[PDB]
RNA sequence: UGAUUCAUGAUAACUCGACGGAUCGCACGGCCUUCGUGCCGGCGACGCAUCAUUCAAAUUUCUGCCCUAUCAACUUUCGAUGGUAGGAUAGGGGCCUACCAUGGUGGUGACGGGUGACGGAGAAUUAGGGUUCGAUUCCGGAGAGGGAGCCUGAGAAACGGCUAC
RNA sequence: GAAACUGCGAAUGGCUCAUUAAAUCAGUUAUAGUUUGUUUGAUGGUACGUGCUACUCGGAUAACCGUAGUAAUUCUAGAGCU
């Protein structure tokens, strides 16, 4: 409903309210990272295309990639995926989480958009050191694998 | 437990570091090392206690970060590093060696030496086997491992050790007619000449050691450590020359060293 | 008229001090106070500066008349800085001290970025 | 070695190989080959892999524990006792699986009940012999409201970690 | 130098005695029936080259900048760097 813009091509984005219906009905029914025209959205995006990808909600729960539903399903996340960011957690540990879908409908409250079409001596010291270091393992194992040989 | 213990509180340690039972509720924990905790000497013990260059465990924690103690022929900077039976523990600073070594009552001494023997150490070995690709190696007690040594040496011998060039340099074949330090039991400390040896299959075999004066004992074959070939010794005994003796005797020595004070 | 005594001394190379123990014989003195004391060890060990002089420890026995306590020179005072304790260093007047506020000290720091 | 088809060697292959350094410090200081941070070459910090050691555990042998028979039989279909082959484990083992046999314990008290019962080192009392206590600071075990299942990790069935009820 | 990514630790200690009667436990055994970060010591060639002596260097992620949602908390999304 609120949709937050940016782009990569620049790199700046912006925050817009909107609340028509018949501009978003190509907008509710589908999900993240898969192309949307940008006519529906209004006359001023013409040629603009965006990636929809991202958006949280009335009740702040992220939609999620992969998950097809406009549900709240409740996933065991581990800490480094999408959706769960502990800090502190003490790596291992795992939650339950509450997650909104990916699915763009009507329950969502942010919606976020991309836009696709705008309308040295130290390793030679260093390496040379293991060398002659390796060479001498071998020159170490001679020097007592032979006197031990005439016993 | 759920893993390692990293305490040890006081009470627990062992008897012959003479620690006092209200100084604290806890003792050193050795770390691991070449020793086996039980029948070692941590360096804290050894500056604060016994040589009292230091007065607290961060002083004693300063000293080894001046890097002034050297333990074996290298510089050991842990706390609690194990430290254990014919070791040499040497500070080039004040110009000090010294070995460890029992008294007769079974407690570690600093045995002051020269140079020349801090050159070397004995070890006994726990066993001969071939390793990689065949090659001879040997398990010393110390936890040391020789590759290529004589192939007289077999297992419980003991061996001259030289810390500069780190190979054998002499050996000692274990066996009856040579002089023993004890290194465990209630008979620590006492040396004597292997008399007998009698085993018994399946089971510990036990050494029949009698001190220079007479006196005769015994003890099992993990507790005793050939010093020298024949009755001389190729290391330096202690204040007391291995001979223990009855709690009479040393009631005497002192109204004896009483009546001339 | 007091005596100072020292026994148990022995100098170390390792920390760089001397070491020993003190007692000091005050008849008629209640007891010998540490700065009062602090001058007259410098004035028995030659030590040319005042302040690597650190005593502690002072017992002032039964009856009256006499005191122990232990005393430590050091003979650099980079040395005596290394080598002390903060507080004793407080002291002989080398340093001065804080205090703290258990609260807050990092729990919600924990929390924070 | 008390005792091993042991240690260890040779050979024939097999693996969709964990591995076998693209890392970091000060200190400079011998000498050119193009005199070119120039060829060197040091001491170290961290790291990977095998064996040994150490700090440990996990199982494990023998003997040993209070009161009670108004508790004389208990276990065994569906593991109870053994066998063989597997599976799983870090590894032995009915630990688990398939097939087979009919075993295992018991008046020397099995099985079952009570315990205001964690075990020991110990404590009170003590002519001796004893009687009673031992939650508690040392050692061993077990638990974190009750059950259960797990992730990470060398090590946990962890709760000042998670998941469900 | 703070933050932050990385590594290690948080499996020890502290508390209690509920369950538990050969069980835990004690003395005493065994592992040739096992794992073992760490310490200490030793050890380490071949990756492909048709082993006739080494064969080239990948993006993307914190701290940070900035747009935000949720009443909500070391709840949480998207873009720009390194
Ligand atoms: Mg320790
Ligand atoms: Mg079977
Ligand atoms: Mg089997
Ligand atoms: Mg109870
Ligand atoms: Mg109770
Ligand atoms: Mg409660
Ligand atoms: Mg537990
Ligand atoms: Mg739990
Ligand atoms: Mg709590
Ligand atoms: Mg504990
Ligand atoms: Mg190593």
């Amino acid at each position: 409903m609120k949709l937050n813009i940016a782009n990569p091509t620049t790199g700046c984005q912006k925050k817009v309210e909107i609340d028509d219906d018949m501009k978003l009905r190509n907008l509710y029914d589908k999900r993240i990272s898969q192309e949307v025209v940008g006519d529906l959205l209004g006359e001023e995006f013409e040629g603009y295309i965006f990636k929809i990808m991202g958006g949280c909600d009335k009740q702040g729960f992220p939609m999620k990639q992969g998950v097809l539903t406009p549900g709240r399903v409740r996933l065991l996340l581990h800490r480094g995926t999408s959706c769960f960011r502990g800090h502190g957690r003490r790596v291992g540990e795992r939650r339950r989480k509450s997650v909104r879908g990916c699915i763009v409908s009507q329950d969502l409250s942010v919606i976020n958009l991309v836009i696709v079409k705008k309308g040295t001596p130290l390793t030679l010291q260093r390496k040379r050191a293991r060398i002659a270091d390796k060479k001498k393992r071998i020159a170490k194992k001679k020097s007592e694998a032979a006197e031990y040989q005439k016993l | 437990a759920r893993g390692l213990k990293k305490h040890l509180k006081r009470l627990n340690a062992p008897s012959h570091w003479m620690l006092d039972k209200l100084g604290g509720a806890f003792a050193p924990k050795p770390s691991s090392g070449p020793h086996k905790a039980r029948e070692c000497l941590p360096l804290i013990l050894i500056l604060r206690n016994r040589l009292k260059y230091a007065l607290t465990y961060r002083e004693v924690q300063s000293i080894l970060m001046q890097r002034h103690i050297m333990v074996d022929g290298k510089v050991r900077t842990d706390k609690t590093y194990p430290a254990g039976f014919m070791d040499i523990i040497s500070i080039p600073k004040t110009g000090e060696n010294y070995r460890l070594l029992y008294d007769t009552k079974g407690r570690f001494r600093l045995h002051s030496v020269r140079d020349e023997d801090a050159k070397f150490k004995l070890c006994k070995v726990r066993s001969v086997q071939f390793g990689q690709k065949g090659i001879p190696y040997l398990n010393t007690y110390d936890g040391r491992t020789i590759r290529y040594p004589d192939p007289l040496i077999k297992a419980n011998d003991t061996i001259k050790l030289d810390l500069e060039t780190n190979k054998i340099v002499d050996f000692i074949k274990f066996d009856v007619g040579n002089v023993v330090m004890v290194t465990g039991g209630r008979n620590t400390g006492r040396v004597g000449v292997i008399k007998n040896r009698e085993k018994h299959k399946g089971t510990f075999e036990t050494i029949h050691v009698e001190d220079a004066q007479g006196h005769q004992f015994a003890t099992r074959l993990g507790n005793v450590f050939t010093i020298g070939k024949g009755t001389k010794p190729w290391v330096s005994l202690p204040k007391g020359k291995g001979i223990k003796l009855t709690i009479i005797e040393e009631q005497r020595k002192r109204d004896a060293a009483a009546q001339a004070a | 008229a007091v005596t100072l005594r020292t026994r148990k001394f022995m100098t170390n190379r390792l920390l760089s001090r001397k070491q020993f123990v003190l007692e000091v014989i005050h008849p008629g003195r209640a007891n010998v106070s540490k700065a009062d004391l602090k001058e007259r060890l410098a004035k028995i060990y030659e030590v040319k500066d005042s302040n690597c002089i650190f005593v502690f420890k002072f017992r002032t026995h039964f009856g009256g008349g006499k005191s122990t306590g232990f005393g430590l020179i050091y003979d650099n005072l980079e040395a005596a800085k290394k080598f002390e304790p903060k507080y004793r260093l407080i002291r002989n007047g080398l340093a001065t001290k804080v205090e703290k506020s258990r609260k807050q000290i990092k729990e919600r720091k924990n929390r924070t970025k």
